[PDB]
């Protein structure tokens, strides 16, 4: 008999496309999201430091009162 | 099969990666005059201007 290696009625399709997805957001959600975020910390913030002065004053209350 | 998809891999991971591409942009500019007559051949001169294909 003769058995060399050819391919069996053919073989099947190689694929040369240049796959590429592009998976990201759009540009206004950028935008949102981080104008979303920098308020949510300046509002904290904020808070945090209209009592963190309310606190210094209670030092003040404090070295004014020791003083004498 | 597998090689087609891991050269879509390395066009993933390069290829519009923006250090890479902006360090290599304007080096190496070969005109197609000095292509010919500076004896460079099949890359190059795929590469700049001339279709040419051995």
């Amino acid at each position: 008999v003769k058995q060399d290696m050819p391919p069996v009625g053919g073989y099947g399709p190689i694929d040369y496309k240049r796959n590429l997805p592009r998976r990201g957001l759009s540009g206004y959600s950028m935008f949102a999201v981080g104008i979303g975020a920098l308020l949510f910390g300046y509002w904290s913030m904020m808070r945090w430091n209209r009592e963190r002065r309310r606190l210094q004053i209670e030092d003040f209350e404090a070295r004014i009162a020791l003083m004498p | 099969k597998n090689f087609s998809l891991r050269i879509d891999e390395l066009e993933e991971m390069l290829t519009n990666n923006r250090i890479w591409r902006n360090r290599t942009v304007d080096i190496g500019v070969v005109t197609a005059e000095d292509a010919l007559n500076y004896g460079f051949s099949g890359v190059m001169l795929r590469g700049s201007g001339i279709q040419w294909d051995l």
